[PDB]
């Protein structure tokens, strides 16, 4: 899983932002497609950083009090 | 002994541990006491407000709280034959947590002070005091992020 | 005496504050003598307008005058108030970003985004799923029982909260996310996936083993970390340079309501002046740094064989001693670097 | 005249002055060697010592600023709370002191490293060492100064905001010159250990 | 707040799980009405606002 | 239908009226407890002791003020007032039909005039021979010590 | 007895019951996150029995203050 498939989400969330966008009710549409946009742009850009920094990291757990019978 | 790991390797490390209570927990008496004047002076009319003006001393309280934690992280990597790197990371961790605590204190004694004077007299002011008092509140909070950030080098 | 008073002063109160407010209003009309007319002078909202003209004729019809009771509306170059009409939900947002200043007439409200990025922020710096979920519960014990609480005395602190339950929901849900996505509930992390890091096959009691990237951990942080003794290293890389980069973010998606204001203002002399110059300095240091970051995550330096760079101390290099790029992030890193300190500078 | 404190400056400035006509005059002077002080002392203390002093010293100014300010103007505000939300730029200014001291204690904890034993007072070690313990005081002290001004400055418009209106912006002004003056002790102390190497 | 919350666990309950029988059993309820009090104070309240 | 107004503020209008003075009272009332209207002071520039309907207010305060010192005498002798929701319901708050009081108000006037003083007189005597308890109460104090 | 501190202790043994049963059933399981560390208690399953009687504790409590709510 390669960088990727952070593009392959942003896909999936970008179809459904706009999806909701068209769909957004009337009755309160500027609070909805507003709300429901950037809480998917915010959790997708948090989630993606948390999978980038783990993607390729460059420091390694270590630890020295990792009991032996967790080896398997 | 050896010339990584002095037998005096030790007295900074403790002494850091010490500092960091200490000078935190007199920038959160000075707070705790300036705002409580405050507090009581204020209360004598108005004691519905007890609940609104408690905030300063209660972040004074949490400086020492990040005094605490900072203390005790310091603590359990001390050793009898700590290195002399080790000693140096931990004193540097408590000195930086004690004098930014006791600044933060300070200041949110002052700024608590005459803030809850001013939303005893000015209701709106209430914002303004909390919004100042948290800006210093994280002053120590400053500290005990680099305190965090060398002990987590120490060994 | 007092009794007799008690069971109608209060209204008498309503009615005699009611008809001294009416005395007030009526002072702010220019009361033409030779005409017999109060001339007021009012603001209302155009989709009320209707609403004004439907209840004038319907007192007028009450006390059959017939008189004109002109509703003349009429141009002006006085600032119109601010008004936004919120619901239940969006009030306390609308709150607190005007209490900081009320919004320039028919300018971009920043409560609307505020209700997202002021729960989210909150969240990223709270992050933790036990005590998110603790003040989703608190919230809801508030919005569940909203009609109750309602209708209510509340005294201050008690309504403080409850004029921010939504607020506050916002928060605890968005703390449930961020402290999901830290694997925090409460001091402990969650084991729901497997770890993209393994341990050594074997190893001795009290070793300091180090584990080997096996894959990458789904969503979230990887479990593998919790206990380690370079965790903090790992977390404080992620949690910086997440600061920086959704800082970076949230900052250019309000700076854009600076060219929506200048678009709908047909103040096109702002997007040119102002506009456009702050946000190619503002992209071309900072943005730069953020798709820097990003990328840094998108090379496998140990993989490629070159060194990882010293991002912030490229970052200072990019000024204090511009063209002499230490690590190679990327070739032509240094004519980019130059091209961007050049056009930051103009 | 008296004070204890200038009792004790005055009481060591003596001791000092005697003990080193002391030395000197037995032929002993060059036994007070604080250029072997700095060689034998340890790398470590002057570079924790800088960062933790860079740290708190920024805060310190930054809180000191803060308090200044930030009690001028609830003062001021209780005739005009709106002065708060308008001269709170003040308290961003002083706040922002601080974050200067914290980027920098950042950038020279990436400096802290294990020296080896065999290579622990080399020059690279020395010197690395003294830049950060002399670049953490510039930026803290800097920090300190700026922090300071910026809080007496932003006390100053904020009273005068309470006054009019008017009188605010070209405080802020002075208010910037204070923030400019921070920035330029911080790059000043990027510069220092721009070329300090890691301990080694 | 990752780190108080960390301290918090290990000075108030984790100190429980070390003991066992009804001592243990007194020890868990009054480390875990600690532990729920402060982080509903210290964490919850004190640091979320 | 009704704009919504979150993402810009509502779009404003300037609405001049021209009310017939004799009707003045009762459409101040309606587009009141309508309450759509923010007005504008056009007379910004005129003292406000000088101003048009400034007896009006005048009177309607000291009626206030006598209502502000009922509340304090009843405050003094520990009475509750009824707080009822006759108010509540007559004033839709939200609903713009409903009429206005009539010449009552001038009749508030006249019996708050007149209570005041009945009130004041009724405490002027109960307070004076309250102080004559106190005092006889601080004699007898004195008298019963037996030495 | 009074509804207040009946509320606060029904709120906090119902967190009490909840957090003590999912900490005991971890340390039942064995699981890496409380047992795994040499510092942390040897047997699961023994300490496990005992946050699960406090967690019985709890409930008593909850269930006390139920009545009295």
């Amino acid at each position: 899983s390669s960088f990727y498939t952070v593009v392959g989400v942003f896909i999936v969330v970008s179809a459904m932002s706009v999806l909701f966008w068209i769909m957004a009710p009337k009755n309160n549409q500027a609070v909805w497609r507003s709300t429901v946009i950037l809480t998917l742009a915010m959790m997708f850009l948090m989630w993606a950083i948390t999978f980038l920094c783990q993607l390729h990291p460059l420091v390694a757990p270590r630890r020295s009090d990792l009991r032996p019978e967790f080896a398997e | 002994m050896t010339e990584l790991c002095p037998v005096y390797a030790p007295f900074f490390g403790a002494i850091g541990c010490a500092s960091a209570i200490i000078f935190t927990s007199l920038g959160a008496a000075y707070g705790t006491a300036k705002s409580g004047v405050g507090i009581c002076a204020t209360c004598v009319l108005r004691p519905d407000l007890l609940f609104k003006n408690i905030v300063p001393v209660i972040m004074a309280g949490i400086i020492a709280i990040y005094g605490l934690v900072v203390s005790v992280l310091v603590c359990y990597s001390l050793g009898q034959k700590q290195a002399l790197y080790t000693g140096f990371i931990q004193l540097g961790a408590g000195l930086s947590v004690g004098l930014s605590g006791l600044a933060a204190g300070f200041a949110i004694g002052i700024v608590g002070d005459a803030g809850v004077r001013g939303s005893s007299q000015q209701p709106r002011l209430f914002v303004g005091m909390i919004l100042i008092l948290i800006f210093a509140e994280v002053l120590g909070l400053y500290g005990l992020i680099v305190a965090l950030l060398l002990n987590s080098r120490a060994t | 005496e007092l009794y007799a008073i008690a069971k109608e002063l209060d209204s008498w109160f309503q009615d005699v504050t009611r008809e001294k407010a009416i005395f007030e209003i009526l002072n702010k009309s220019n009361y033409d003598t030779n005409r017999k007319i109060l001339i007021a002078e009012g603001w209302i909202p155009r989709d009320e307008l209707a609403t004004l003209q439907a209840r004038l004729g319907e007192m007028i019809a009450r006390l059959g005058i017939d008189v004109p009771s002109i509703i003349q509306v009429l141009d002006t170059n006085h600032t119109p108030p601010t008004f936004h009409r919120t619901n239940k939900f969006t009030a306390g947002f609308q709150s607190i970003c005007d209490c900081y200043g009320i919004a320039q007439y028919r300018e971009i409200n920043a409560g609307l985004p505020t209700i997202v990025t002021f729960p989210f922020m909150f969240a990223i710096m709270f992050g933790d799923m036990g005590h998110g979920f603790l003040m989703t519960l608190a919230a809801l014990s508030l919005v569940l029982n909203e009609k109750k609480i309602n209708k209510m005395k509340r005294g201050e602190i008690f309504d403080m909260a409850f004029t921010g339950r939504y607020i506050i929901l916002l928060m605890g849900v968005f703390s449930m996310y961020t402290g999901f996505l830290y694997n925090d509930i409460f001091s402990k992390t969650m084991t729901i996936f497997k770890s993209g890091w393994k341990w050594p096959d074997h190893w001795k009691k009290g070793e300091s083993i180090t584990a080997t990237s096996v894959g990458t951990y789904p969503i979230g942080l990887d479990w593998a970390w919790h206990g380690t003794e370079n965790a903090l290293l790992f977390s404080n890389s992620y949690k910086m340079k997440l600061s920086i980069l959704m800082g970076f973010i949230h900052m250019t998606y309000s700076y854009f309501f600076s060219l929506a204001n200048h678009l709908y203002f047909n103040s096109m002399i702002d997007i040119i002046g102002n506009f456009i110059p702050g946000l190619l300095f503002m992209q071309g240091i900072f943005g730069y740094l953020s798709v820097c970051i990003v990328y840094k995550w998108a090379v496998d330096w140990v993989k490629d064989g070159k060194p990882a760079p010293g991002l912030l101390n490229m970052l200072i290099n990019m000024f204090l001693s511009p063209g002499t790029i230490d690590d190679e992030l990327y070739p032509h890193q240094a004519k980019v670097q130059v091209f961007l300190l050049l056009m930051a500078l103009v | 005249k008296f004070s204890f404190s200038h009792f004790l400056y005055y009481l060591v400035l003596i001791v000092v002055i005697v003990y080193g006509l002391y030395k000197l005059f037995t032929g002993h002077g060059s036994d007070i060697n604080f250029g072997k002080f700095l060689l034998r002392t340890s790398p470590y203390m002057w570079a924790n010592l800088g960062i933790a002093l860079c740290v708190g010293l920024s805060v310190v100014g930054a809180a000191w600023g803060i308090f200044i300010t930030g009690s001028s103007m609830i003062g001021a505000g209780v005739r005009a709370p709106r002065i708060t939300t308008k001269n709170l730029i003040s308290i961003i200014f002083c706040e922002v002191v601080a974050i200067y001291g914290l980027i920098i204690a950042i950038v020279f904890s990436s400096k802290l490293t294990v020296a080896t034993a065999e290579n622990m007072y080399s020059k690279s070690n020395l010197y690395t060492g003294y830049s950060l313990f002399w670049a953490g005081i510039t930026v803290g002290a800097s920090n300190l100064i700026c922090g300071i001004a910026v809080g007496i400055t932003g006390a100053t418009a904020a009273i005068s905001d309470a006054a009019d209106s008017a009188l605010f912006v070209k405080i802020l002004v002075i208010e910037i010159f204070g923030s400019i003056l921070g920035l330029l002790g911080l790059i000043v102390g990027l510069l220092m250990a721009g070329k300090a190497s890691e301990f080694q | 707040h990752a780190q108080l919350s960390s301290v918090l666990w290990t000075m108030t309950i984790q100190i429980a799980f070390g003991f066992r029988g009804f001592v243990g059993v007194f020890m868990t309820v009054a480390l875990f009405a600690m532990w729920f009090a402060l982080t509903c104070a210290v964490l919850v309240l004190m640091e979320g606002t | 239908e009704k704009e919504e107004a979150i993402f810009r503020s509502a779009e404003m209008a300037l609405v001049q009226f021209y009310i017939p003075q004799e009707i003045s009272r009762d459409s101040a009332y309606t587009l009141g407890q309508l309450g759509l209207v923010q007005f504008r002071d056009l007379n910004s520039k005129v003292r406000a002791f000088q101003r048009t309907f400034v007896n009006e207010i005048r009177r309607l305060d000291n009626v206030e003020r006598q209502y502000r010192y009922f509340y304090s005498l009843l405050k003094k002798h520990d009475i509750k007032l009824y707080e009822g929701d006759t108010d509540k319901y007559l004033d839709g708050s939200g609903e713009l039909y409903v009429p206005p009081s009539g010449s009552v108000i001038d009749d508030y006037v006249r019996n708050a005039s007149y209570l005041e003083e009945r009130l004041i007189q009724m405490e002027d005597a109960t307070d004076q021979i309250e102080v004559q308890k106190n005092d006889l109460e601080q004699y007898r104090f004195i008298l019963q010590s037996g030495d | 007895v009074s509804t207040g501190k009946a509320w606060c202790c029904t709120v906090l043994s119902a967190f009490g019951v909840v957090i003590l049963s999912v900490i005991a059933h971890l340390f039942n399981t064995n699981h890496e996150s409380f047992v795994g560390s040499i510092n942390d208690p040897e047997d699961g399953p023994a300490v496990a029995h005992t946050v699960y009687l406090a967690a019985l504790v709890y409930l008593v409590f909850f269930v006390f203050c139920g009545f009295q709510v």
